[PDB]
């Protein structure tokens, strides 16, 4: 009973018996039939010399036939089926199947247990294999099960737990994203893949459950899961010291896989589950101060507006399955122009059936994108912890409609009510939301605005009706707003949670960082000159269409817009950072404490700063990539599968003086506007005559500056 | 069930055969997606 | 910055201020055999994916994998 | 490959489940009358109550497997069956196989059984609600309602009898029998002192609809001699024959399954009954009322318009839809809901044996599931929270966390989520209501899912939500393993049912 | 009506598979085909999809 | 109320009886009379309240003995369903 002579026993074992195999399988090749005749020769000697020679085949084949046995016993046990293939007794059966040798014929003990060994190899896994099956599903099946197992077991998953595991699912969800990110935008990659046949939904029919992984779709979900990477590792941070931190990040993880499943959906179906699921989990997130009524409030009227949305998502749902029988977004595609000339008839009104479909899944669209009059549950919804706002406020839950309309493009582009609404209302929104951000006071309530706003700017993007503008605004708008929400959330804290900055003020020392970056991402955010948020609004003015008989109201509304974002952008900056110190003592002075003077001095989390740093960094990267992609001479971007071509980009390749001229309007207003916001004095100061002759200075320098420029030189 | 899109020549087939393009072809599953292999029970086993 | 922390009745399973001292092995037996099952669905799923053909590739209007009309 | 094994398995099966549940009750109500010269309990440890709660329990529980398997097997021999006939072409080939009864065990009331996908969903229901119900009801039985641990058993028995019966007077007499055992649960086991004047009111509005029926039982008997259920299809109603017996089937029907405006009795009898036979009412006892109707007018050949009975439906879903918001009294408010499901499920039947029968069926199913979950989750708030109003009851979820989630997942279900019998079953009814007549299934959507919806979610939401500072030394603790794994049980069913067979869907 | 039914998922079936396999150009020229065709003669008259009853008469039923 | 008897024979109940101690002596004139059980329960190390405290594979081997005899029942209806005593796998299969 010894280990080390059990081994050695085992290794002579495994080399005899690999010797005999190589042995059998030689004279097995010599003498295919002919083996029997030596291998079994009736002579006693020639026998116990094959018998001892080959006993390690012998013992084998000896425990492959009783196995065999046994297996096939239990298969008839249980299925109460036939026989051992045939009738043959207990003793004929081991005797014939252990005399049999021909079984090694092909087994090599070597070759074998190397394919074992090299089964599991990684070295094998290559590009072209990932290429050809997407490993995207595999990871974000990942996220999801880790959220929701998180959620289930959170007392083995303690605070660092829960943070550890979600951190590393969504990390390698997002590393997946972005290798596949390349491929679909500009090398014609996409894929549809199915889980199974979900449900039945008619008397002989069945959904399945498919996703879509299209350009449409990963526009999406790029975006959204790495905001959300960089919004998961600043919330350890922004809720630090609270009860609840595991919930809110898991709430935040749900939220997220539920986006990603919308916008990455195969069908209908899915669509509706998605919308479903968004809904509901942003309706916790809003309601995750649950032990006050007051936030329940505002989590029942985001409710409430949820639910009208899916009820018109379901009833336009129902007309495209009655119409035809199918449930397929490519083949509802790439059907729907067919059915264009079809009507329904209605109570007393024979409605075009384009027109009908089109108009609830604009009006769900609208509800879900906050426009102007369903947007009141947004100004609401901030009650919700900064990150979850940032999430839902950025690329999340008010991109909702923006995705429907792109995704359904083709049935919108034979609309009559989509082209005479998406401008209007778009235009509307957009002035409404930038003049009511200027005059904000909040800072969640200016950026919840200031999205509404956005929002109605991407809506009339997809009116003017170029896919490729509107996905660069959504994508810039998204990185920057959530740049900003989580820069002002810092701020918030900081400031005991009183959001309001007329109780903030000299604000940029006690928070350095939070003041760099906010400059940054707010002058990206507003539109404004020499930044990368510029080219989203000249886009847009390029592609607005001029056929409309409310063009006047749109146009107006659209410049009232675009200028407004100055306006909020500077407040904002200004009243949080460099204004007089109108906050709390307090505030002050228990950060202002000498004994606090140290290395790892600071008012906001190095986590924090390291997050807002990369994620601005990885969305300049992006929107470059997008800007290459699209803008360049050389056009490169995947195909949106849409035939309306809109003659836009011949103002963008190869514009004409009228409109170049056209332009410097508001180019020329905006530098007002910033000569009024920078150079305006509201309240009496020791630099008034000096202000006024620091602008008599810049007035006369840049007359002077312009001169040399082009003519002098 | 009958053929859908129009249909092309051999002589073209060959025309392009010599462009250099190349016939979509699906392909069998890798072993490892392959739930009838034994690399596939292999895996099961481990 | 955070809320002042307050007693949390024991009788009572609630998530107020938990950690546990075993996260480590805990988040070690949570992750994997969920990344096993995720790669089982994956390989499951992957036999029912379609992809489009490649850069060199273009579908012969008569060869098998082409649409199909129905025959009446 | 189908064979007469099947066959005669699945006869087998459904015909000895009845003899195994009667020889059950027989046997335990021997026991419970002979063991004990007064038929009460006796309050000590050796009492027979435990032997009777264990027969009871474990003879439902295991009448339920045989269920499934004999579900099963009716499943099978009903698809062969169909591919028997439908398959062979040849004129001189037709399917005749004639069966010879068993010799062990007689045949009940000596009626060949027939049995029906619908049939069966419905003993189904009444397996499973049954047990549920039976669970709910142990705190209620005590020392002198005993006697009334065999109900479910009855309700069983009478269940089996209707649904495997092709004798249109067993039918009738089935559907009739619910009544007594009913009325006697709410009489003598509801604790509150309204329940004796709502026995008496649910009792007069059934009865009501349960004349209505009779007379057409009558108006069908006494024209034809018949009583196979079959022969009628030789017999053909002169017109003022036909509207004469649809009017009566409806609303005798209608009477049990609420619809506007004999719904006052329901929801009497829902607020002032057991929370444990609130279960099995709303789950299962206005369904039967469904069942016969659908039986009844598939088997007449009626020319009359269903517009007026489609529209006495609408009213009674829009009706329950907008009262749904002024309840603070839970129980109520589900009563509301379980009004609402009910009036779309007969809905759901207004055009004879056409394809909506399908999602009557599943939605009949999956409300019956729901309304379950939705009484049990009630029962367990008034019963450690010792109020089931919104008014005493706030912040369920930071005191019984299990609690409010499963309220919360509850009314995410209620919702009609994707993943859902409910939602199939609301997609089959809308898809046909669209073609119908798509205003009519406009407006009715838009009620029943954003304001009905609605009205039912502020209720549930405010109660889950809040801060419980009221009352702090009388707090309770949390579900039970009882209570808990009903509840996991309800999702589970209401989930995974997706995934029967699509061949009777 | 479930072998009509199941033509009518069959032909978007193979839509679908058209608009995975062939990119946006030429794909609706290849569709306007024996395809476009049999989708808009397996329309909601001749196919019963989802509505309650297809409305046939005895005739239509024979047939 | 509840009437069930609580000393049960199959097993004897944990206990400690240390916790609680009996008065026995030094007694005053205005001093109740001490109790005479003083039994408390006394839990087994490393018991989870949190959890299910499971520790058994019964569950386990039952559910994957359940799969695999599911497994290989399908096994045996796709080949009586196609007609022949064993699967005949292709040599090569495709997606679908
Ligand atoms: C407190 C509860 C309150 C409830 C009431 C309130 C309800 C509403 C509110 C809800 C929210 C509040 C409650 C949640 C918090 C609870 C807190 C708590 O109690 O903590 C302790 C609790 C228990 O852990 P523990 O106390 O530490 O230890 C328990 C024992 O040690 C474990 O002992 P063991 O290791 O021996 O395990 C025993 C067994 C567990 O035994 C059971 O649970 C018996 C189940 C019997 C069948 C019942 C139907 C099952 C339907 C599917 C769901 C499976 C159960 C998972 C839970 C539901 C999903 C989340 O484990 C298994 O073997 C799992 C396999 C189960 C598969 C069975 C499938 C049957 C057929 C189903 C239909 C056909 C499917 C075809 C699929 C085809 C291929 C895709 O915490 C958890 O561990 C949570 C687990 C959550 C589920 C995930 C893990 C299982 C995954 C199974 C496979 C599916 C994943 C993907 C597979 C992909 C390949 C196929
Ligand atoms: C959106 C809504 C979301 C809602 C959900 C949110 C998430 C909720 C999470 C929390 C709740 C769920 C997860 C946790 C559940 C609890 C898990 C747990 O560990 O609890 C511990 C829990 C409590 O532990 P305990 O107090 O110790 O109780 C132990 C049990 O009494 C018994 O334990 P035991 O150790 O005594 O084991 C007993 C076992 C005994 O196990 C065995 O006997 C297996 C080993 C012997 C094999 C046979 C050998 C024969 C030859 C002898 C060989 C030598 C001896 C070998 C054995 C040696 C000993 C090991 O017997 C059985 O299990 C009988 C089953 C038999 C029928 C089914 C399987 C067979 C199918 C057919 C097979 C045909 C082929 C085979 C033929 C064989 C020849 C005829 O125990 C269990 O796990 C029991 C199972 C049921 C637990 C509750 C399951 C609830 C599931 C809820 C699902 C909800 C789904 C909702 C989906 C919604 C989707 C929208
Ligand atoms: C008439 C010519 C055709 C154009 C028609 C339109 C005329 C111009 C209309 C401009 C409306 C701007 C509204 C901004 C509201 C900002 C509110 C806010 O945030 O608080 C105040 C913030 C300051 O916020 P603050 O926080 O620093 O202090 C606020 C102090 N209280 C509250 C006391 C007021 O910004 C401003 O004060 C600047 C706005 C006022 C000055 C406006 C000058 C307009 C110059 C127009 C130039 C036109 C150029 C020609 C071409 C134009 C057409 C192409
Ligand atoms: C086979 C494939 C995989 C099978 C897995 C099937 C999973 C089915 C769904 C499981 C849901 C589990 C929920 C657990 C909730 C535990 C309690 C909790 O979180 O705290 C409650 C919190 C606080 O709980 P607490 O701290 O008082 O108590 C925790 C401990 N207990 C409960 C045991 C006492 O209360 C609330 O405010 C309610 C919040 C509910 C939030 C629910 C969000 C769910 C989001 C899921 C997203 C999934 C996306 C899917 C995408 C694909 C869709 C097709
Ligand atoms: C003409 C023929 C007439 C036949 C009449 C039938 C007479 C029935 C008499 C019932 C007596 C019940 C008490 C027996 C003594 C129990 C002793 C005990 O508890 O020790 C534990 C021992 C053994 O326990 P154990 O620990 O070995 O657990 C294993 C249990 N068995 C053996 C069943 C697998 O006795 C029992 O557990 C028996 C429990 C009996 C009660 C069962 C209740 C469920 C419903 C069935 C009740 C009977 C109705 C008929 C069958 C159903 C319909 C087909
Ligand atoms: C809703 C009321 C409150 C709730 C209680 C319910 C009570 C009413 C229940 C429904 C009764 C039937 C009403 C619809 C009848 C439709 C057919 C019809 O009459 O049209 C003329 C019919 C149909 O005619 P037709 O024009 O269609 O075709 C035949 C034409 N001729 C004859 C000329 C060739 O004509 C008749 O033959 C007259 C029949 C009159 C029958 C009226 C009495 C019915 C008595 C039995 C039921 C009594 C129930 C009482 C319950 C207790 C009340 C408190
Ligand atoms: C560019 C992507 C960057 C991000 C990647 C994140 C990680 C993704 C997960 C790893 C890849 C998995 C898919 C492999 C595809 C494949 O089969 O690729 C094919 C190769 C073999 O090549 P061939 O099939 O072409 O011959 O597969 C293998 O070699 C299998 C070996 C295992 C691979 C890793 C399995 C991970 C799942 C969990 C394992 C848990 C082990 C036990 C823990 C206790």
């Amino acid at each position: 009973f010894n280990s080390i002579l059990f081994l050695l026993f085992f290794i002579v074992n495994l080399y005899w018996f690999n010797s005999g195999l190589i042995f059998f399988n030689s004279v097995y090749k010599i003498h295919h039939d002919a083996w029997t005749l030596i291998f079994q020769t009736d002579s006693i000697l020639n026998k116990l010399k094959i018998y001892f020679f080959l006993l390690p085949l012998y013992i084998s084949s000896f425990i492959h036939s009783i196995s065999t046995w046994y297996y096939n016993y239990i298969l008839n046990f249980l299925l109460f089926s036939e026989n051992l293939n045939t009738n043959t007794n207990f003793v004929d059966y081991i005797t014939y199947n252990t005399l049999l040798l021909s079984k090694f014929e092909d087994f090599n003990l070597f070759v074998y247990i190397k394919t074992l060994l090299i089964t599991f190899d990684i070295r094998q896994i290559n590009l072209d294999f990932l290429n050809e099956y997407p490993i995207i599903l595999l990871t974000g099946l990942l996220f999801l099960f880790t959220t929701i197992f998180s959620l289930i077991c959170l007392s083995y998953l303690g605070l660092y737990g829960v943070f550890i595991l979600n951190l590393a699912s969504i990390l390698l969800f997002w590393l997946s994203m972005l290798y596949y990110f390349n491929l679909i935008v500009s090398e014609n990659y996409y894929y549809y893949i199915s889980l199974g046949k979900w449900m039945y939904l008619s008397n002989g029919f069945r959904v399945s459950f498919d996703l879509l992984i299209d350009l449409t779709s990963i526009s999406f979900s790029f975006l959204t899961l790495t905001i959300g990477v960089f919004v998961y590792i600043y919330t350890f941070s922004y809720f630090r010291y609270e009860p609840l931190v595991e919930r809110l990040i898991l709430f935040l993880n749900s939220f997220m896989i539920s986006m990603i499943l919308l916008v990455s959906s195969g069908n209908f179906i899915v669509l509706f589950l998605g919308w479903e699921l968004i809904g509901l989990t942003s309706f916790f997130l809003i309601n995750f101060w649950s032990t006050r009524v007051g936030t329940l409030k505002a989590a029942f009227k985001a409710f409430s507006f949820n639910k009208l949305s899916d009820l018109f998502l379901f009833f336009a749902i129902l007309i495209i399955f009655s119409t035809t029988y199918n449930l397929d977004i490519l083949s509802f595609n790439n059907q729907i122009y067919l059915y264009e000339s079809y009507n329904i008839d209605m109570f007393y009104w024979s409605i075009n059936l384009i027109e009908i479909i089109s108009f609830f899944f604009i009006s769900c669209a609208f509800i879900k994108s906050a426009q102007f009059g369903a947007h009141i549950w947004l100004p609401d919804s901030m009650e919700a912890p900064v990150p979850a706002s940032a999430l839902i406020h950025s690329a999340t839950l008010v991109s909702a409609g923006i995705y429907l309309l792109l995704r359904l493009s083709p049935l919108f582009e034979l609309s009559k009510y989509a082209y005479f609404i998406l401008p209007l209302i778009g235009s509307v929104t957009a002035f409404y939301g930038g003049l009511v951000s200027a005059f904000q006071s909040d800072t969640k309530k200016t950026l919840a605005y200031s999205t509404i706003s956005h929002c109605g700017f991407l809506m009339v993007s997809y009116s003017t009706g170029v896919l490729e503008f509107v996905i660069l605004y959504l994508y810039v708008h998204g990185f920057f707003k959530a740049a900003t929400f989580l820069c002002v959330g810092n701020v918030n804290r900081f400031n005991r949670n009183i959001q309001d900055f007329k109780r903030m003020g000299g604000f940029y020392k006690y928070l350095p960082f939070e003041c760099l970056a906010s400059f940054v991402c707010m002058i990206n955010l507003s539109g404004l000159p020499l930044t990368l948020g510029f080219y989203i609004k000249h886009l847009l003015f390029i592609g607005l269409v001029e056929s409309y008989t409310l063009y006047p109201l749109i146009f107006s509304s659209l410049i009232l817009g675009a200028i407004a974002g100055v306006f909020y952008s500077y407040r904002l900056f200004y009243s949080i950072f460099f204004d007089t110190k109108k906050g709390k003592k307090a505030i002050y002075l228990q950060a202002s404490r000498i004994i606090l003077n140290s290395k790892f001095y600071s008012n906001t989390s190095l986590a924090s700063n390291l997050s807002i740093t990369f994620l601005v960094l990885i969305s300049y990267t992006v929107i470059l990539y997008l800007y290459c992609t699209t803008l360049n001479n050389y056009y490169s971007l995947s195909d949106l599968k849409s035939i309306y071509i809109n003659n836009a980009y011949s103002y963008f390749y190869k514009p004409d003086y009228n409109f170049l001229n056209a332009v410097s309007i508001l180019n020329w207003f905006v530098i007002i506007l910033l000569i009024s916001v920078i150079y305006l004095n509201w309240r009496w100061s020791y630099y008034y005559t000096k202000s006024i002759d620091s602008l008599s200075k810049f007035i006369l320098f840049s007359f002077f500056f312009f001169i040399f420029s082009k003519y002098i030189l | 069930m009958q053929n859908a899109y129009p249909e092309i020549t051999d002589q073209h087939r060959e025309f392009l055969k010599k462009q250099g393009l190349k016939v979509y072809e699906p392909k069998p599953l890798p072993d490892q997606i392959n739930p009838f292999s034994k690399t596939y029970w292999i895996t099961n086993a481990f | 910055g955070g809320f002042q922390k307050y007693p949390i009745p024991r009788y009572l399973h609630v998530g107020q201020w938990i950690v546990n001292k075993n996260w480590k092995w805990n988040t070690f037996h949570m992750f994997f055999p969920t990344a096993i099952l995720c790669f089982m669905v994956w390989r499951n799923s992957m036999i029912s994916t379609a992809k489009p053909p490649n850069y060199g590739e273009y579908v012969d209007p008569q060869s098998p994998v082409a649409p199909k009309a129905i025959k009446y | 490959m189908f064979n007469l094994n099947t066959i005669y398995l699945s006869r087998i099966f459904i015909e000895f489940n009845f003899y195994f549940l009667f020889f059950l009750f027989l046997i335990s109500s021997i026991i419970f009358y002979f063991s004990k010269i007064i038929s009460i309990q006796n309050l000590n440890q050796n009492s027979v109550f435990n032997f009777l709660k264990l027969a009871n329990i474990f003879g439902i529980l295991i009448s339920f497997f045989i269920h499934i398997i004999s579900f099963w097997f009716y499943c099978i021999y009903s698809y062969n069956l169909s591919l028997n006939i439908f398959s062979d072409i040849n004129l001189y080939n037709s399917n005749s196989i004639e069966l010879l009864n068993n010799s062990l065990l007689p045949n009940y009331f000596k009626s060949n059984i027939t049995i029906d996908f619908f049939g069966l969903i419905l003993l189904t229901l009444a397996y499973i609600v049954g047990f549920v119900s039976i669970l709910a009801l142990d705190t209620r039985l005590y020392w002198k309602n005993i006697k009334y641990i065999f109900s479910f058993t009855i309700f069983l028995l009478i269940v089996y009898v209707y649904v495997t019966v092709s004798n249109i007077l067993l039918f009738f007499m089935c559907y009739e029998l619910l009544l007594i055992p009913s009325f006697l649960i709410v009489y003598f086991v509801s604790p509150s002192r309204r329940a004796i004047q709502a026995s008496l009111y649910f009792v007069i509005w059934t009865q009501l609809g349960s004349l209505l029926v009779l007379i057409a039982i009558s108006y069908i008997i006494s024209i034809t001699n018949t009583y196979e259920f079959n022969d009628l299809k030789y017999f053909n109603f002169t017109n003022s024959e036909s509207t004469i017996i649809i009017f009566l089937i409806f609303l005798g029907f209608g009477f049990k399954a609420p619809i506007w405006p004999f719904h006052y009795w329901l929801t009497k009898t829902h607020v002032e009954a057991p929370s444990g036979f609130s279960i099995y009412l709303s789950g299962f006892l206005v369904k039967t009322a469904l069942y016969g109707f659908y039986k009844f007018n598939t088997s007449i050949f009626i020319d009359i318009d269903s517009s007026i009975f489609i529209a006495i439906c609408i009213m009674g879903v829009v009706d329950s839809s907008l009262k749904m918001w002024g309840q603070t009294d839970l129980k109520k408010l589900v009563a509301y809901g379980t009004i609402q499901e009910m009036n779309i499920i007969y809905l759901a039947f207004c055009w004879g044996d056409s394809c909506a029968i399908l999602g009557g069926i599943l939605f009949s199913a999956t409300h019956a599931f729901l309304s379950a979950l939705m009484f049990f989750l009630v029962d367990c708030i008034y019963r450690r929270y010792h109020t089931r109003s919104l008014v005493e009851v706030n912040g369920i979820l930071h005191i019984t966390p299990n609690l409010g989630l499963s309220i919360l997942f509850m009314l995410v279900f209620f919702s009609g989520i994707p993943g859902t019998i409910k939602f199939i079953s609301e997609f089959y009814i809308f898809s046909g209501l669209l073609e119908a007549s798509p205003f009519i299934c406009f407006i009715l959507m838009l009620v029943a899912n954003v304001l009905g919806l609605i009205g039912f979610s502020k209720s549930w939401f405010n109660a889950t939500f809040g801060m419980p500072k009221k009352n702090t030394k009388y707090l309770p603790m949390d579900l039970s393993f009882k209570e808990s794994y009903i509840i996991l049980y309800c999702f589970f069913f209401l989930f995974i049912f997706s995934y029967f067979s699509s061949i009777f869907f | 009506e479930l072998f009509l039914n199941e033509y009518r998922k069959r032909i978007n079936n193979e839509v679908r598979r058209a608009a995975i396999l062939t990119p946006t150009s030429s794909l609706r020229e290849k569709m306007n085909h024996k395809i476009a065709d049999q989708i808009l003669d397996l329309s909601s008259p001749h196919v019963r999809g989802a509505h309650f009853q297809a409305v046939r008469s005895w005739t239509d039923a024979s047939k | 109320r509840q009437n069930f008897a609580k000393n049960i024979t199959t097993t004897d109940i944990p206990k400690d009886s240390h916790h609680f101690a009996a008065k026995r002596s030094g007694f005053t004139q205005t001093e109740q009379a001490p109790f005479a059980y003083n039994d408390v329960y006394q839990y087994p190390k490393d018991y989870k309240p949190w959890n299910y405290n499971y520790k058994g594979n019964g569950v386990l081997l039952a559910l994957f003995l359940g799969s695999a005899f599911s497994l290989v029942a399908y096994e045996r209806s796709y080949a009586s369903k196609t007609g022949r005593y064993q699967r005949k796998v292709q040599q090569n299969y495709y997606q679908i």
